[PDB]
C-alpha cells in the first residue's frame, strides 16, 4: 500500500514508528504536512496538491491532526475520504472526539459511564453550579474550541468558587468534574483498534500529584482490565465512531468511568510498558480494511 | 450584528 | 407552547420580533443567554440550570447562536435536545454549516453550485493554489475555526502572492474563490423554511465596495428568483440538515452559486424589504414539527 | 478653540457630554474615531489622515482612548502633541497609567496609601507569597498587558493557592492584594481636574453623596499629579490604616458623577482647556 | 560583583555567554527566570522573593527580558531599581524601545535617519495611506501592542491595497515603510555599548527573500556609526543591537533592540561581545 | 463600556 | 527569536 501520515513533525515517536512498521510490511509510508497539503475542492476530479505536485496513488491515510489544527486537518482528511483513500479514523469522528462537551454529552447519551460533569461559561450562580455536580472536590477544565488550555483540582468549596470565579474573566468554555478519590490516583489507559482493546497500563500518579501523565512525574505499569472495562472502551471507541482510540479508565465505586476518548493517541507510553508492536498492529488494521481485498 | 447575520 | 429564544441579546429585533410572534400565537417565549444557561450532563440526572433555577417544561427552543460561542450554543442545544425539547434548527447541522471548510466540501460533494474554491494554509508553491482557482482575479476569506475574519478582492496575481505570504505564519485558515464581477456587488438572500424559500431579496454593495452586507452599509430590494435559484437555496438547507437557513447566492455566467448557508439568519433586512411576518411563518413551523 | 475628542464612539454619554459642553462654550467639537486616524511620521511636517483628508487648527485633544487601543490611541495623541496641540492628558501620563504594575509601584515610592499588595507570574512559592501580602482572604486581580481581565475574593489560604496554581502556565500577571474588609463593599471616587477634586461620590455593592476627609483630598489629588494626569478619576477605600488608592483612570466616565452630584463636569473640563489651551 | 541575569532560559547562547564571561572576570553570575520572581511593593526596606528567598546583595542587573513578558519584566528590574541595583539598561528604556510606534516617533522627533513610515489601523481611505508613505512598493508590519506578528513585501499598489483590506479585519496596529530596494537584502547590525559601536555586521538575505541569510564583516561609515550611537542615546539604552539600512538618502534605523543577541555579531567577529557587556557593569 | 471605566 | 534577535 501507498499510506499517508498527516503529522506536522516526522521525528516524532508516533509518527517515526507508525512509518517504520509500515516500511518493514513493505508499504510505501509518506509523512505529510498537514498544513502544507492544500486543495480544490470540485467534487469532479478531486485532487490535494503539496510542494507543488498533485498527491496520487494513496491507498490509505493515517490522521495524527493536532488539536489546535482540527479544522483544517479534517478538511484535508476530508478530501482524502472523497478520493476514494481509507482514513485510519473518519473525519466526523476526529472532529467529534475533538469537541470535548459534545463528546461527554454522546458518551451519556450513550450510558457511558461518566463522571458526574458540569458545564459553564458565565453562570450568574456558582454556589448552585458547584452544588448541581456534587460539590467539592472536584477538577475544573478550561476549553477553547477544540483545545484544553487548563486543568486544576479544587479541594473545597471556596477553591472551586475562587478558581470559577478566576476563569470566568477568560471567557472559555468550563468543565466542572468529581474528583474519583477511589482510584487513588491510578487511571486506565486501554488501547482499542477494531473492536479490540489491544494493550492496555496503569498510569500513577507521584503522591500529591492528581495528574497522572508521565509527563506531569507519573509511573506505569502493566494490568489485567475486567471484561466490564474492556466492553466500555470498545464501546466507547464505537460510539465516537473511531476505529483507533486511546481510551482512560476510572476504577470508580459506579464501576468504569470515560475520562478521555483520543483520536491520536500516543504510542511511547503504552509500547515501552507493553512491550507489543501497536504501530504494526495499526498497519495490520489497514492491510484488512483499507488495502487489497 | 452576531445572531443577525 | 412553551419556546425557548437562545439569544444573547433579547433587544435585538429578530429576538424581539420571535418573542412578538410566539406571543401573537398564544406561546410562552422565554429568552435565554446561551452564555448564562450551565448543565449537568449526569444521565441519571440531565439538568439546564439558569440564574439559580432549572429550565423545566420547555416545547421547543429557536437557537439564535452567534459563530464566537458555536461550541457552548451547541452544548445548550445539544442539551435541550437530549431532554426531549424540539430544536427548530438541531446542534450538529449548526456546527455543520459554522465549519465554512466542511460546508464547501458537503455542497461540492452534492453538486450544489458554488465559485471555483482553494484551501490553504502554508503552501509551498502560492503561484500553483492560485493557477488551480483559476488565478486572478480571486477573492480571499481568512478563517479562524468557525469565524469569517475577513474577504479581500486581489486583482493581479501578485496582490494574491502577497495577501498569502502575509498571511502564512499567522495561523488562520485560508478560502481562495474565482471572483463574481458578473454579479456587479449584488447577492440574494433566500430565506428558507422547511422545503419553501419563504421570502427573498437582493443586496447591493455601495458603489466601489464589492462586499454586500447590510451590515456593512449596503442597500436591498425585492427580486424574482429562477427556479434553479429557488431550488438551490432548498436542497443548500437539506444539505446542511437546517430546516430554517438563510442561503445567500451570486448570479454567476454559470449560474446560481451558494456563498453562505447561515443556521440564525437575520429578520430585518427581509422582513422591511418583503413586508412578510418571517417571525409568524418560523412559530407555524414550530407549531406544525414540534407542538399540539 | 477647535477642539478634538479621540472616541471610538460619538453616541457615549461621556463623548456627547464633552461636545455639548464644548459647544454651550462657543468651541468647535469634533470627534475623531481613534482607529480610523491613520498618520505619516517620517517625513518633512507631522500631520494625521482622517477619512482621506488632512486635520488642521485643532487647538487641543481630549483623549478618551479605551484600555484595548492604548498603544495606537497613544500615538494619535502623540502625533497631536508634536503638532503643538494641546493634550488634557500627556501620551506618558495615559500609558504609565494604564500599566497597573507600574502604576503601583510608583505609587507606593512617592507614599500614597495603598493595600498591601504583592506581583507574581510562575512563583515557586506561592505560601511565601500569600504570607508576604498577610495571608487570607486577599484579593486576586488578573492583568494581560494594559487590562485588568478579573477580580477575586479568595477567603482561605487554599482557595488563593487553587487560583494562582490554575494560573500558573495561562500567561498573566497577578495582583494579590490585602482584602479591605472593613470598607464593607464601599469605595470613593474623586474626580481630579488640575490640583483640585472638583466632585465626589461614594459607590456601594448603587451610588451616593460622600463628604470626603481633607487626607483622601489630599491622597486623590497627588495620585493624579504622581501620575502625571491633569484629568483623572481616582478610586479611594476607606481602610483602618486611612484612604488607600485602588485605581487612577485617565477617562474617568461622566455619567455617574455627573447624575448623583448634578455637576457640570463636562464644562469643568472644557474650563480647564481654555485656561491652559 | 554579584550580577543578576534576567533570562528565562540559562540554556541559551547569550545567557550562557554573559555568565561564562562574568566568572572569567571573579564575578557571581546568578540567573534568575524572571517569571519566577515575586514581589512586594513597598518604598521601606523594597525586597525580590525568588523560590521562597528574598534577593539580597546585587550590584547589577543585565535583563534579558522578551518582549511577549515586557510588563512583568520592567516590574521585575524596575523593583531592582529601587533597591539601589544598577541595571545594564533601565527599565523606562527597554519599555520605551517595546512600543514601537513610540520607538519611530521618538527618533523621527530627534532627526534619527528613518524609512518614510505610516501607522493605521482602520482607515477609511486605503489609497491616500498608500499614497501619504510614496506608494508601492512598501513593506507592511503587523503589530499587537510589543510584539512584530508579521511583514510582507506589497510590491504593487494593488498587492498593498490587498494586504491592508485583508490586515484591517485582524484589528492590529499596522506600519507602512517605503522598501529600500537600494540596500539589495543587506542590513547592518550595529552592537552600541556605552556611547559606542564596538561591533557590526553585514546581514545579506537569501535571494528572494526580503527579510534578513548570510551574515560577514563590514567597514561602517562614520555617518552610519554616529546614527548607531545617537538612536541608542535618543532610546536611553547603554546596550542596544541598532539595524541599519544603506539608503539613498543615507543611514535609516530599522530596529532599535535593548536585548540583541550575541551569537550572530561574536561567531561573525570572534569579538568577546559578552566580556564587554561586563566591563560596562565593571566601569558603571 | 470602556472609554468608561 | 525573542531575547536573542
Ligand atoms: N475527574 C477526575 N477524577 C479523578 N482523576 C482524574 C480526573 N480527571 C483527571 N484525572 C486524572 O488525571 C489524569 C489526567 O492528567 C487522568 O488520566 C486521571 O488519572
Ligand atoms: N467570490 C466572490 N465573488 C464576488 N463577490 C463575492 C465573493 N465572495 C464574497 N463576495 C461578496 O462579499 C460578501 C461577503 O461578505 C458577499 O455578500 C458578496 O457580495
Ligand atoms: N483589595 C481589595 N479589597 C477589597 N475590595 C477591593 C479590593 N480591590 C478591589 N476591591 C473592590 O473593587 C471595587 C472598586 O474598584 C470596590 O467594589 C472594591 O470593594
Ligand atoms: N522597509 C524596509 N526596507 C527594506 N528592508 C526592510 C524593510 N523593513 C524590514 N526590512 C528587512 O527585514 C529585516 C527585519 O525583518 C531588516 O533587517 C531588513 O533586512
Amino acid at each position: 500500500m501507498k499510506i499517508a501520515v498527516l503529522s506536522r513533525n516526522p521525528r516524532l515517536y508516533s509518527t517515526r514508528r507508525l512509518v517504520e512498521a509500515g516500511r518493514e510490511r513493505g508499504h510505501e509510508m509518506v509523512v505529510i504536512d498537514t498544513l502544507r497539503a492544500y486543495m480544490n475542492i470540485a467534487s469532479h476530479k478531486p485532487q490535494i496538491h503539496y510542494r507543488g505536485q498533485p498527491l496520487e496513488g494513496f491507498d490509505a491515510v493515517i490522521p495524527r491532526i493536532g488539536a489546535s489544527v482540527t479544522f483544517y486537518g479534517c478538511a484535508v482528511l476530508r478530501q482524502f475520504e472523497m478520493m476514494g483513500v481509507f482514513p485510519l479514523n473518519e473525519s466526523v469522528a476526529i472532529a467529534r472526539s475533538r469537541d470535548k462537551l459534545r463528546s461527554l454529552q454522546l458518551l451519556s447519551r450513550k450510558g457511558i459511564g461518566l463522571p458526574v460533569t458540569g458545564f459553564a461559561h458565565s453562570p450568574d450562580d456558582v454556589p448552585d453550579l458547584i452544588e448541581m455536580v456534587g460539590g467539592a472536590p472536584l477538577v475544573i477544565k478550561l476549553l477553547e474550541g477544540t483545545q484544553g488550555i487548563g486543568v486544576v483540582l479544587c479541594e473545597t468549596e471556596k477553591a472551586a468558587e475562587s478558581v470559577l470565579e478566576a476563569f470566568m474573566g477568560l471567557k472559555h468554555n468550563i468543565m466542572v468534574q468529581e474528583y474519583i478519590k477511589e482510584a487513588g490516583g491510578a487511571d486506565i489507559r486501554c488501547f482499542v483498534v477494531g473492536d479490540k482493546v489491544i494493550a492496555s497500563m496503569k498510569r500513577q500518579a507521584a503522591p500529591g500529584e492528581f495528574r497522572s501523565n508521565l509527563h506531569r512525574g507519573g509511573s506505569a505499569s502493566l494490568i489485567k482490565i475486567t471484561p466490564e472495562e474492556r466492553m466500555t472502551a470498545i464501546r466507547a471507541a464505537r460510539v465516537m465512531g473511531l476505529n483507533v482510540a486511546g481510551v482512560d479508565i476510572l476504577r470508580s465505586n459506579h464501576g468504569p468511568l470515560v475520562m478521555e476518548v483520543n483520536s491520536s493517541p500516543g504510542l511511547e507510553g503504552i509500547e515501552s510498558t507493553t512491550g507489543k508492536d501497536i504501530a504494526g498492529i495499526i498497519i495490520q488494521y489497514l492491510e484488512k480494511n483499507g488495502g487489497p481485498h | 450584528e452576531e445572531e443577525e447575520e
